[PDB]
């Protein structure tokens, strides 16, 4: 045997394996590695624009701490 | 804060826009710059036709259709 | 201006309306309207009707899988028909084509008025509002105060909905 | 009395799917109107603050309505962190 | 040369698709048709070898004629295999498919359904015995290995 | 953008399964090969003639039934609003009326099939 | 024909959707309140008869608020005259309508 | 008025010609109906997004229903016509004269 | 960079689909006291391989009385709809982050059946045209029975977002909390996926392979890839929507581990259940959905719209 059914699953599991890892690997190497940010609503995405709009590199991911209020 | 940067941001562009409409309409014979459509003289939010009439496509397509097409 | 996605979404939907609407063979009629059905969807969804949208694109489909059950039941020849296997068929499309092809032209090109007003084109991007939302969806809000608000219209949609049902009972109840 | 009970029991020995519906129907129209949390419901759903709380002009003469967040005056949610 | 190399492989490698995967057609006439089936039991296992049944010609590949084949099924087997599409291999299974077997003189029995189609393998037996029918399954195989479409198409 | 895109990748890659399912076997298709499947025999009528629907009273109920949870499917933004009790009752009533309909085709015979 | 029943008993059936500035929920607002009640008020008790004349500013003001076709109207011209201007060879639009603004918070 | 309006005011329009044409079946008259009900939903979505009429958002979805209803008098009455006929033919129905 | 993604979702869902087909087999063989295919390759590896190769070399056949069009597009629109279902799925992060999944992923169920409806049809045959009158049975015995339970179920949720039902059953599985209803769904995406006993669309015994009896080499194997990946993907959500797993934001490995364990289990359990018992009929189908499953799941909705409001157990995100 019964256990030579194990092969075979496991082999079909690797695949669904495949997938959502690797959506998540994507998005970290889009996103600095910090879980795209998701916006469901439009308050979400208007902040988004804001941290794109105040990055100065386009890129709403690149986040401003304190040292850039002097 | 959001609603003061906003409020400010949107008088910035619809001041550039007004510029930039005094700047074209020079030679046009019977053309006011900056004259209002509407019979009222109080303040009338714009209609993102004005804001991002003169820009380029990237800027109104991601002012007008970013929100949505953003998954 | 701004890829024209709004406009070739309103274009395949009057196509598909011409398709299903010149009558061939309601099997196909029925496609066309599972078409214009999904277009329609999207364009809504282009404005922000999210639920709408989904909605009649399921009401819709739900629907034509009757309709189609019922040409297969009632509603079929020998030879159905098709767009190019009738000549009344094939010109009703290609007049509905044509003519959808010359109100686009002469409104595109100029600012012309056919039976409403006048056109404006340069896109539909222009009458979206500045204004913005809260951490609500404002669609969302707005159907379900349908069980707050709209407490007659959703007495008269249920009666309505009872009535249907002993009235198509009653219909086919033959005799 | 009497008769409803063997009609019951006719009823659960021959179609017990209508019976647990209608009892699951009956439950659930009856009950939410002898709760008592009907009420902390709609008390939690009226503290959501979806928008924004617009000050009041002081003219003075409003003893009830706070300077200040922090101010003892106005709305407590305190009931809420101990549900 | 470098085609020639290709091209073998190629057919190779189709000719290992083909021959590893059969799907013979849910068809039997006769007595031969029990032993058909004791192939599919459990002791037997057909299915190990990737051979496995399927009703539509359209999604068969082998028509196994088990019993005897009369002149009223004659035009029905001819049809069936005709829309069988191409490739497609026939199976001749028992004494009654073969030749006519017991009832060879008979008026009503088509003697051997190589009269109707091209049979690529014949099983003989009256049933063949279920290990009979799997070497018979096996030789078609190692015939489809022999088999060059390829390499042929290059040399042309 | 990216549901478009994916739609289109999507469809891009069926068709192209077909396109080689289509030109890359050898095609060899004459007369008999391509005629209607019947088990043995040839077809007596035609594909195209009537078939008698059973359950179409069924299917008449189905399309006001589908419309029924289109009306309820906003109920969980409908929880979220301040008088909870109208909502319920409208809610409690509208199932009501689906199931008094549903009751009141089952007692009539409505359900069966036709003979 | 119209048995006014509403007025008569105060039972409020079906004039919470009339106009697009009764009580929206979570007060939110219509793209054009303002100057739908700037109509309403106006119009609201003279008849109409008279609203027709009277109150012709408010109408006109809530229609071009709700289709926006003279706005529509002068931004096509002005774009009509800058691509004009940019195609015989004048204009030179400035850096902030072309990609190169510095944006704002 | 943008071009998306139009549009749909077309497809209402083609959708009503092709009711009032009437070829040979009733099946195709009602998808007709349907096509014109679908063209009423989306003009009327469209309006009522742009316009930010918040309780007007369920204005279309009454009007979807009783559509359906509309749909389901029509089949109805559709049965009953091939009951007596064997066939959905319009040009069955002419008993009646004026 | 997303088109990456599209095909890092894409080809691995169709391998494990060609290694669920040869999955399935094993299953069925070693249930039914034989082995299965061990001989193509070590344990039976490489035996989808040679399927699909053999499958995608074999001629196509188009039958002379079918309609060209509609034959051809309808594995097209199967295959498509197969693989589009399983963006939104939170894996635990979805490829697509809609608003509205569960309608989505309803929508496109709803819009699947036409395929099998246009193929019947068009084959021109009347097996087909059986198998199509079957399907279209099916669906309007099963259709509103599923929306009501998954709005029923979706009631504890508080949206229609599937990364929100990750969130929800943080602590405990929606299982225990509605049981009935997860019965309930089982058995209608039974129903749904065409699968024994309820597998009447095909209907090997009854209608010769059903509406896909006169597709023969290629469309036949993309119509057998479209309905193992709905297998997949409609067990994989069953387990998203009932049987919660936690996850960690730094870690998603874990969550994704568990997911696909519980799809596994779920798909393994789908073959036990078509190996075990004998198959409906397609009238039969339709009075246990609509006068022992409809009744039952109307009760419920009403309950599961109380509780939260006689409890005050409202969940968030308006
Ligand atoms: C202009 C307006 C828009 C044009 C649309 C496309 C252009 C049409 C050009 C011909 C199409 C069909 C080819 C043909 O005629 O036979 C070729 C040829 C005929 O040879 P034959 O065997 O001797 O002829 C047999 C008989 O004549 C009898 O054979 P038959 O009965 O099969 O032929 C009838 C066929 C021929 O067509 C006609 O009769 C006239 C053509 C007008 C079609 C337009 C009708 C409008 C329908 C609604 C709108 C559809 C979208 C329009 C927008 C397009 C822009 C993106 O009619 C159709 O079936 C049309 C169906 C196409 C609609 C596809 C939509 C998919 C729906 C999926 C669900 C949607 C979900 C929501 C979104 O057959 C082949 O070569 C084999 C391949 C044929 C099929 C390939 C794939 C299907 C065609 C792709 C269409 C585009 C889809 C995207
Ligand atoms: C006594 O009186 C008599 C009778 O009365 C009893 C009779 O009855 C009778 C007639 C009966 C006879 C004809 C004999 C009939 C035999 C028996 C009745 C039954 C014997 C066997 C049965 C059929 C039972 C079988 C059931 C089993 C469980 C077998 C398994 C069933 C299968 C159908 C399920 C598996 C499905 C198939 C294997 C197809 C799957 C293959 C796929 C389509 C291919 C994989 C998909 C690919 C396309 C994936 C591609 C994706 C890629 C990316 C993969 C990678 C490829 C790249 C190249 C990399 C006679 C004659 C008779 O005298
Ligand atoms: C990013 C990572 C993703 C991983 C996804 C999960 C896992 C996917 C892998 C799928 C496993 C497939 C089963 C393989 C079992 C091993 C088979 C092997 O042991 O047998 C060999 C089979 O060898 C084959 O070459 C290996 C093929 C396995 C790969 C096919 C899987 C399909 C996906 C990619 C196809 C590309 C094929 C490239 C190689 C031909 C023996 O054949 P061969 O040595 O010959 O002997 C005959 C020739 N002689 C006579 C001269 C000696
Ligand atoms: C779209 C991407 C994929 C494209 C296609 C690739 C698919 C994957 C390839 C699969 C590899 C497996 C093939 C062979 C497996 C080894 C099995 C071995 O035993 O076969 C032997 C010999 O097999 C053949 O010699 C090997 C065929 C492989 C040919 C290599 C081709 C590589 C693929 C190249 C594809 C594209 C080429 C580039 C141009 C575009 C004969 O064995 P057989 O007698 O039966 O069985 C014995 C039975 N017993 C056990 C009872 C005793
Ligand atoms: C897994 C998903 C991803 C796959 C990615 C790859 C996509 C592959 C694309 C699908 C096609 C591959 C199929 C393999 C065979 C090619 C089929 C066809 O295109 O070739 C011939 C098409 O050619 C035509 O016969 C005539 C061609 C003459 C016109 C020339 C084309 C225009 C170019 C101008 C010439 C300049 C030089 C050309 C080379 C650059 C077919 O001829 P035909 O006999 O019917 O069909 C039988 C084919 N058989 C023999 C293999 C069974
Ligand atoms: C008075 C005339 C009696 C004779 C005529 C009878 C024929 C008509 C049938 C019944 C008339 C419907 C009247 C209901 C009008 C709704 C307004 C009122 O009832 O208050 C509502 C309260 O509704 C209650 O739930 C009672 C209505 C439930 C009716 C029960 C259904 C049975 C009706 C009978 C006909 C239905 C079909 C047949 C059923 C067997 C909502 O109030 P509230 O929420 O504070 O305010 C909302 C605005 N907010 C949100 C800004 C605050
Ligand atoms: C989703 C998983 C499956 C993916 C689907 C695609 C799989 C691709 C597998 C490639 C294997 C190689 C196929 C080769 C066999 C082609 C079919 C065939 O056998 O035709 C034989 C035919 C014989 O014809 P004749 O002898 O001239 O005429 C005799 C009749 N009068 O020979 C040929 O002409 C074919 C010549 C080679 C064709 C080119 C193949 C090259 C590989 C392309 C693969 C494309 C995949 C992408
Ligand atoms: C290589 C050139 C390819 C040309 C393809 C054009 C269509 C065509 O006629 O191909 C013919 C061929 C058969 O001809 P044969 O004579 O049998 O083969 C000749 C070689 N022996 O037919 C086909 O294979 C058609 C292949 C499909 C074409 C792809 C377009 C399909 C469009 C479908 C759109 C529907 C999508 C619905 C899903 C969307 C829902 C969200
Ligand atoms: C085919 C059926 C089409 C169904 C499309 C459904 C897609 C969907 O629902 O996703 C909605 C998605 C997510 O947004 P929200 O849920 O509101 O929240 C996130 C934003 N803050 O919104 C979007 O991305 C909309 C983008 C445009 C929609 C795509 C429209 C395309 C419709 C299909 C047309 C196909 C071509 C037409 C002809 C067909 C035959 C040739
Ligand atoms: C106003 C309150 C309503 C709220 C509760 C209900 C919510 C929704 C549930 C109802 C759904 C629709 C039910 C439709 C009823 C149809 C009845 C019928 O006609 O079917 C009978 C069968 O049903 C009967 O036997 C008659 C009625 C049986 C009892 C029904 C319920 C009676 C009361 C039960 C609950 C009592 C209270 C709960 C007590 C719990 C125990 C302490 C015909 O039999 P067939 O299956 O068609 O054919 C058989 C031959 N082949
Ligand atoms: C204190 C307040 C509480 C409120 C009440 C809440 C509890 C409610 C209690 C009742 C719950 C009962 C749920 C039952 C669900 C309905 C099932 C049903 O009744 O239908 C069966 C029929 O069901 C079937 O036959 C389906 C067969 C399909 C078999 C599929 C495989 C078997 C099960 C596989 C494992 C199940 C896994 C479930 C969970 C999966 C993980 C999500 C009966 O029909 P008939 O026997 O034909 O009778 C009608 C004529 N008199
Ligand atoms: S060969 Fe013998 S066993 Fe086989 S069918 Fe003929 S008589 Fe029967």
């Amino acid at each position: 045997m019964w256990f030579e059914i194990l092969p075979g699953i496991a082999v079909m599991a690797a695949c669904l394996f495949i997938p959502g890892m690797a959506t998540a690997h994507i998005h970290k190497f889009t996103n600095g590695g910090k879980e795209k940010r998701v916006a469901h609503f439009s308050y979400q995405w208007n902040l988004m624009e804001r941290d794109r709009r105040i990055s100065g590199v386009n890129r709403y991911h690149v986040t401003k701490g304190l040292e850039n209020i002097d | 804060l959001f609603q003061a940067e906003k409020d400010r941001r949107v008088l910035q562009m619809l001041r550039e826009n007004l510029e930039e409409e005094a700047i074209i309409m020079k030679d046009v014979p019977d053309w006011k710059v900056g004259e209002s459509v509407f019979h009222t003289t109080r303040w009338v939010t714009p209609m993102m036709g004005e804001l991002y009439g003169l820009r380029t496509n990237e800027e109104i397509l991601s002012a007008t259709y970013g929100f949505i097409w953003y998954t | 201006m701004t890829m024209y996605i709004a406009f070739i979404l309103s274009t395949i939907f009057v196509i598909g309306f011409v398709g299903f609407s010149s009558k061939p063979s309601p099997i196909y009629g029925g496609l066309g309207l599972i078409v214009s059905g999904g277009v329609g969807c999207g364009i809504v969804l282009n404005f922000g009707g999210s639920f709408l949208g989904l909605m009649v694109f399921l009401i819709y489909l739900g629907g034509m899988l009757v309709v189609f059950g019922y040409t297969t039941a009632m509603a079929t020849e020998m030879y159905p028909e098709v767009w190019v296997s009738n000549k009344t068929v094939f010109g009703a499309f290609v007049s509905g084509l044509m003519m959808e092809f010359c109100m686009v032209y002469y409104a595109l090109k100029e600012e012309e008025v056919e039976i409403i007003f006048k056109f404006n084109g340069l896109g539909d991007w222009v009458i979206y509002d500045t204004g913005d939302s809260g951490f609500f969806s404002e669609e969302a809000m707005g159907i379900a105060a349908l069980y707050s608000y709209g407490t007659w219209l959703v007495i008269v949609t249920g009666w309505s909905l009872l009535i249907g049902v002993v009235v198509i009972m009653e219909i086919t109840r033959g005799n | 009395a009497g008769r409803i009970a063997s009609f019951l029991k006719n009823a659960w020995a021959k179609e017990p799917v209508l019976v647990a519906s209608f009892a699951i129907g009956g439950l659930a129209i009856i009950l939410p109107s002898l709760s008592p949390y009907t009420n902390y419901a709609i008390r939690i759903n009226r503290a959501t603050p979806y928008n924004y709380p617009v000050p009041l002009r002081d003219d003075g003469n409003m003893p009830d309505v706070p300077s200040h967040p922090q101010d003892p005056q106005g709305p407590s949610l305190e009931w809420l962190k101990n549900l | 040369s470098r085609g020639e190399y290709v091209v073998a492989k190629l057919d190779d490698l189709v000719n290992w698709a083909r021959r590893s995967s059969l799907w013979p057609m849910t068809f039997g006439l006769a007595c031969c048709a029990v032993e058909m089936m004791h192939m599919a039991a459990p002791r037997y296992d057909m299915d190990r070898f990737g051979v496995v049944f399927r009703a539509s010609p359209r999604q068969s590949d082998v028509m196994i004629v088990a019993g005897t084949l009369t002149n009223k099924m004659a035009p029905a087997l001819r049809k069936v295999y005709d829309q069988m599409p191409e490739p497609r291999y026939v199976v001749s299974m028992g004494s009654c498919a073969n030749g006519g077997g017991y009832y060879h003189y008979s008026y009503s029995v088509v003697r051997g359904c190589d009269r109707i189609v091209p049979v690529d393998i014949y099983v003989p037996g009256c049933p063949p015995t279920a290990e009979a029918l799997l070497y018979g399954i096996l030789q078609l195989q190692r015939k489809i290995k022999r088999e060059k479409r390829l390499r042929i198409w290059y040399r042309r | 953008m990216n549901i478009m895109l994916t739609l289109l990748t999507n469809v891009t890659l069926a068709s192209l399964l077909v396109l080689i399912a289509f030109w890359l076997p050898q095609l060899n298709a004459y007369s008999e090969k391509t005629s209607p499947y019947e088990c043995g025999f040839d077809p007596m009528g035609s594909a195209r003639l009537p078939f008698s629907m059973k359950f179409f009273l069924v299917a008449i109920t189905f399309l006001l039934f589908d419309l029924e949870i289109a009306l309820l499917l906003p109920l969980p933004w409908a929880s979220q609003t301040n008088n909870l009790k109208t909502m319920l009752t409208m809610a409690l009533f509208l199932l009501i009326l689906l199931a008094a309909s549903l009751a009141y085709e089952w007692t009539q015979k409505g359900l069966e099939w036709a003979e | 024909p119209f048995f006014d029943v509403q007025k008569r008993l105060g039972l409020d059936l079906d004039r919470w959707m009339t106009i697009q500035s009764a009580e929206q929920p979570h007060k939110i607002p219509g793209r054009c309140h303002a100057f739908e009640k700037e109509w309403i008020e106006c119009a609201h008790g003279i008849g109409g008869i008279r609203a027709e004349k009277e109150c012709k500013i408010e109408f006109d003001d809530f229609v071009e608020c709700l289709l926006r076709q003279k706005t529509m109207k002068r931004l096509s011209a002005i774009k009509r005259q800058r691509d004009k201007l940019i195609k015989e060879g004048k204009y030179t639009p400035p850096p902030h309508h072309l990609g190169k603004e510095d944006p704002r918070p | 008025m943008p071009l998306v309006y139009m549009n749909i005011i077309m497809a209402f329009a083609i959708a009503l010609a092709g009711l009032l044409m009437y070829r040979s079946h009733l099946m195709s008259s009602l998808l007709c109906l349907e096509g014109m009900m679908l063209s009423l939903f989306i003009m009327s979505t469209l309006i009522i997004l742009n316009t930010h009429f918040t309780l007007a958002n369920m204005m279309p979805i009454i009007l979807l229903v009783f559509a359906a209803c509309e749909a389901a008098l029509g089949l109805s009455l559709l049965v009953m016509v091939s009951n007596t006929y064997g066939t959905d033919y319009v040009q069955n129905l002419n008993l009646l004269q004026c | 960079m997303f088109m990456i993604n599209i095909l890092s979702l894409i080809i691995p869902i169709l391998l494990a689909v060609a290694f669920l087909t040869l999955v399935e087999r094993k299953v069925l063989g070693y249930m039914q006291l034989r082995k299965g295919p061990n001989v193509v390759g070590p344990y039976g590896l490489l035996q989808p391989i040679a399927d699909a190769l053999k499958l995608f070399t074999k001629e196509p056949l188009r039958p002379a009385t079918s309609s060209i069009s509609m034959f051809i597009i309808a594995p097209i629109l199967a295959l498509s709809l197969a693989l589009t279902m399983w963006v939104p799925l939170p894996m635990p992060y979805p490829l697509i982050n809609m608003n509205l999944g569960v309608l989505f992923m309803l929508a496109m169920s709803s819009l699947a059946v036409y395929s099998i409806l246009w193929s019947g049809w068009a084959s021109n045959s009347k097996y087909a045209l059986i198998g199509a009158l079957r399907a279209v049975a099916q669906t309007i015995s099963y259709e509103v029975t599923l929306a009501i339970i998954l709005l029923s179920v979706l009631l504890m949720n508080g949206s229609y977002t599937l990364s929100t039902l990750i969130t929800t059953q943080e602590h405990i599985w929606m299982i225990f909390t509605s049981w009935p209803l997860a019965m309930m769904w089982f058995i209608s995406t039974l129903a749904e996926t065409n699968r024994a006993p309820f597998d009447l669309t095909e209907g090997e015994s009854e209608l010769v392979s059903g509406f896909n009896v006169e597709y023969a080499a290629g469309p036949f194997a993309m119509f057998f890839m479209a309905e193992y990946a709905n297998i997949i993907m409609m067990n994989a959500f069953t387990a998203i929507l009932f049987l919660g797993a936690s996850h960690d934001p730094h870690t998603p490995e874990l969550y994704t581990i568990n997911f696909v364990l519980k799809t596994l289990a779920l798909t393994i359990t789908f073959l036990w259940i078509r190996a075990s018992y004998p198959r409906f009929r397609y009238d039969q189908l339709m009075h246990l959905l609509w006068k022992s499953f409809l009744p039952l799941t109307l009760a419920l909705c009403m309950w599961h719209i109380s509780l939260p409001i006689m409890t005050a157990s409202i969940p968030p995100q308006s």
